[PDB]
RNA sequence: GACCGAUAGUGAACCAGUACCGUGAGGGAAAGGUGAAAAGCACCCCGGAAGGGGAGUGAAAGAGAUCCUGAAACCGUGUGCCUACAAGUAGUCAGAGCCCGUUAACGGGUGAUGGCGUGCCUUUUGUAGAAUGAACCGGCGAGUUACGAUCUCGUGCAAGGUU
RNA sequence: UAUCCUUGGGAGUCAGACUGCGAGUGAUAAGAUCCGUAGUCGAAAGGGAAACAGCCCAGACCGCCAGCUAAGGUCCCAAAG
RNA sequence: AACAGUGGUAGGAGAGCGUUCUAAGGGCUGUGAAGCCAGACCGGAAGGACUGGUGGAGCGCUUAGAAGUGAGAAUGCCGGU
């Protein structure tokens, strides 16, 4: 018997095209040309569902150092305040806030700069 | 036995390695054949001994 | 195969000079017309088991119809004609409603005539019994003339 | 409004909100209490000193699903390698009351 | 002296942009209506500046 | 509204492309003007299938001839023929003999 | 899932004074509040920062022999099209430039970059024409 | 027929060893499908015609003579969002605004702006590579079969197994 | 601390590169060549070294908007004195 | 359950997905099959459904079996653009 092949190729062809809406042109209107974005963003994808771990980070510790330094203080010093309390809360907190409830951000900043002395 | 509930004994039967169909398999590009070389070509060998 | 299509011979063009790519011949795979690389060729798929093997399935599936009782021993099958109404009707007084084997001796041409042009009926001496027909028929019905030659050659 | 420690991760929460955390052993309509709190916060404040005494926030399960998919495909670009692999991180539906 | 790349549609929109056709300088025929060209003859009415061939 | 086609002509389809691009939305007496007014191969047939769109509206219709639009107007590449023109040094060159399917809708205001 | 700020600013005017500053540790300063590290409501794509302005550019201070062995330069797209000035008579004869040359270069690249540049208004000698903005002063930390 | 089903299968499902190429021997194609049935479009209009729009036939005319379906490349029309101080293998992550409203779920389309980021394959010590190949889309297209040997697994029988 | 030996089936590989150390040839020149030895790359992504296969740190099932650290760093580009 | 582990080229091993056909058994289909187009569905992957539209007559499911069994590249062949 014979096999010819004919919806299959299509199908998942067309599955990928689906995946690449919205790129520049060709990048979605062709295959392979498409195939190899789509592959590239899946590793851009991995990456950056680790990056953003490191980004948040950065975002939240500028937040609280400007905060602190309004207080009077430092990210590295209150946060060295922070840990010898036992305040160990996290920075996506302190964050929010800072932003929010900046009273409360004074409550523990004052705890710590107190508790440096 | 009943033509609509066949199966074998199990370890008597195995599927065929098929090559040229595919990296996921582990043989594809080459068959397994590595890379060049007089063993890597079509009748490509030597006599045995 | 490239070689018995019909055609190829000479090299279509140069090896070199053309912007195209090397070709040997019109009929080779990746052409339209093509020959085909390997492919199917007559061949025959029989293989043969052991005496003991087959007999040994037989015996088994045999066991098996008279274990789920589709099996059922009729002695003296004599039909005045040799129609497929009184077969039928034979088969309705036993409840025979789907597939069904049926077993003779020596070959009764008045059963064999009939019980044909039914579908899923069908007839064979002792001598003639498979193991497949067995399976298929879902039910069997003997002679117990029948019963002593399978049983003796057995 | 207060703060909770729960998944290796921190929430803050107000009473009546919905959130959305890690998997639990619930059964979509239990209760919870989260005792690992800290920072009752909103109004006269309490701090942890790892963590505030008592102070429970309970809570109800809505649901205990499995989020929305993504496929991670790596690919080391020469040398013929790919993975494709799915994912549906499962998740737990809550809504809060009485923080403590 | 060949494209070292293939155009693409979108550059080869933006470069026919331009490549358009303006309308003509249109006028009436005062004298039995129909529309024309600026300082040239009505070729239905057979007329210009209002006179008749 | 009403419709009018002329499908597979012998003309280029750009060409029918620029000389519609002009008209694309204007009263049908100013875009016979136009027509009538440009030098240009494609706006006789355009007007003729115009024409033929403005009648087909007034006789199965009854739209009132001059206050009509064009609703929509446009070209579809149709099939071509191909030709061969022998170039230099035995070569070939092919050649497109294209052709049009053009397409006029007429509504009111 | 904390907050990202969007058209909920409040950009104040600040002004500070240069009468005896070193530019690069000013300027590592007013970049910085530029672009918005300052406040809490800090984003990286929003430009939260601040109006500045500075006043007696000219007045500004260095170290060593910067004024006649520091040079900038600055080239063309002309071959030998490069040329240099020092930054005294930079100093002399516009201040403004070199403050912001300095605050450029310290600030990010790219649109954001640029518009936050915008923000900056730097003045030779004590004029500030921004009154209606109702600024205030900014000592430096430094 | 555990053979093909119009790039397959005879080279050839159609007026093919034709057309066509070649002095010549010789080489050697392409090209199937209306409808159950012509009932194949009377008649009206536009138009010089072609080709259309109506009407009518028909279950269907989006079935109308390349006449079942009819994809993609390619070509265009309209429009929701964005875009004319911006450099970016063209995406990804974050993300405002705007527009919608789903196989109803931490939904969808756009996406100002920020961050990260030198394509795929081959071959290489090493390639974003200024090394190779691909214009694109579609189809076809490469480790098989016979016989024999050997190993493993399984089954049957066992100092006997087998034709 | 668990990998070692045998038998049998199946392979691929026999163009290697740099770095550190010890040597040769060289001009104690070569991103040179040839040897030994250890590592890395090859066949290994990630962070730093601006970028930067072979250097420093360290080894990726997958997810998380949690945290502690290494190398390297903390005036702004760019998180932190 | 506990513990430990899960980078990977050549390459070895094992699990499977999907296509055509056949056998059997059980089914769908003019109250609309396959095929085609959309869709924000499901699955760890290959992949698989559901709804709607087009189309207008054949096709799945289960267990087994057999193969012209899966294409992104050959300055690949043919056709189209």
């Amino acid at each position: 018997p014979r096999v010819k092949g004919g919806t299959v190729t299509r199908k998942r062809r067309k599955k990928v095209l689906k995946l690449a809406k919205g790129y520049f042109g060709s990048k979605h209107t062709l295959y392979k040309v498409a195939n190899q974005q789509v592959m590239k963003s899946g590793n851009y994808a991995f990456r950056d569902r680790r990056q953003k771990k490191r980004d948040f980070r950065k975002l939240w510790i500028t937040r609280i150092n400007a905060a602190a330094r309004m207080n009077g203080l430092s990210y590295s010093r209150l946060m060295h305040g922070l840990k010898l309390s036992g305040i160990e809360v996290n920075r996506k907190m302190l964050a929010d806030l800072a932003v929010n409830d900046l009273t409360a951000f004074n409550q523990l900043a004052d705890a710590a700069k107190a508790q440096l002395n | 036995m009943k033509l609509h509930e066949l199966k074998p004994s199990e370890g008597s039967r195995k599927t065929r390695n098929r090559v040229g169909r595919g990296i996921g398999s582990g043989n594809g590009k080459t068959a397994g054949k590595g890379h060049k070389g007089q063993n890597a070509r079509s009748g490509g060998g030597v006599r045995p001994g | 195969n490239r070689s018995e299509v019909r055609g190829g011979g000479r090299k279509p063009w140069r090896q070199k000079g053309t912007g195209r790519a090397r070709q040997g011949s019109i009929r080779s795979p990746q052409w339209r017309g093509g020959g085909v690389v390997f492919g199917p060729t007559p061949r025959s798929y029989s293989y043969k088991l052991p005496k003991k093997v087959r007999r040994l399935a037989i015996k088994s599936v045999l066991s098996s119809k008279v274990i789920d009782n589709n099996i059922i021993v009729l002695e003296d099958l004599t039909l005045d004609t040799a129609k497929t109404k009184e077969m039928a009707a034979i088969l309705k007084g036993l409840s025979v409603e789907k597939k069904a084997l049926i077993v003779t001796a020596d070959a009764n041409e008045a059963v064999a005539l009939s019980a044909r042009n039914i579908p899923g009926v069908t007839v064979v001496e002792a001598n003639g019994i498979n193991v497949l027909d067995v399976v298929n028929h879902e039910k069997l019905l003997i002679t117990k003339a029948a019963v002593e030659k399978v049983e003796e050659v057995l | 409004y207060a703060i909770i420690k729960t998944g290796g991760k921190q929430i803050k929460v107000e009473e009546g909100q919905t959130v959305y955390i890690e998997k639990l052993a619930a059964e979509a309509g239990e209760t919870v209490t989260f005792e690992d709190v800290l920072f009752v916060g909103g109004d006269n404040v309490k701090v942890g000193n790892p963590t505030v005494e008592g102070a429970t926030v309970t809570a109800k399960v809505e649901k205990q699903g499995r989020a929305k998919k993504i496929t991670v495909f790596r690919y080391k670009p020469k040398k013929n390698v790919h993975k494709k692999q799915g994912h549906r991180q499962p998740y737990t539906k809550v809504t809060i009351e009485k923080i403590n | 002296a060949v494209p070292f790349r293939r155009t693409s549609k979108m550059k080869k929109r933006l470069r026919r942009t331009h490549f358009k056709l303006n309308v003509p300088g249109m006028t009436e025929c005062p004298s039995c209506g129909e529309m024309k060209l600026s300082h040239r003859v009505c070729k239905a009415c057979g007329s210009y500046n209002g006179k008749d061939i | 509204q009403a419709k009018a086609v002329a499908r597979t002509v012998r003309i280029a389809p750009r060409k029918a492309r620029l000389v519609m691009d002009l008209i694309r939305g204007k009263q049908v007496g100013e875009a016979v003007s136009i027509l009538n007014l440009t030098p240009r191969a494609a706006s006789p047939i355009i007007e003729k299938v115009l024409k033929s769109a403005i009648a087909n509206a007034e006789h199965n219709y009854e739209m009132d001839a001059n206050n009509l639009v064009i609703s929509q107007a446009f070209v579809d590449e149709g099939p071509t023929l191909k030709r061969f023109r022998p170039r230099a040094m035995g070569r070939a060159s092919q050649i497109n003999k294209r052709t049009s399917h053009i397409t006029i809708v007429v509504s009111e205001k | 899932t904390p907050m990202a700020n969007a058209s909920t600013i409040e950009r104040k005017w600040l002004v500070v004074d240069a009468a005896g500053k070193t530019l690069g540790r000013l300027s590592s300063e007013v970049a910085a509040i530029l672009r918005g590290k300052h406040k809490p409501t800090y984003t990286p794509h929003v430009d939260t920062g601040d109006h500045v302005i500075i006043i007696n550019a000219e007045k500004i201070e260095l170290t060593g022999k910067k004024l006649t062995d520091k040079i900038y330069y600055r080239h063309t797209q002309h071959p030998g099209g490069l040329k240099s000035r020092t930054a005294l008579e930079m100093r002399t004869n516009y201040p403004e430039k070199m403050l912001e040359l300095a605050i450029k270069g310290m600030l990010p690249k790219g649109s954001l970059g640029r518009q936050m540049f915008k923000k900056l208004n730097v003045y030779r000698g004590s004029e500030h024409p921004h009154e209606a903005q109702k600024p205030e002063v900014y000592e430096l930390r430094g």
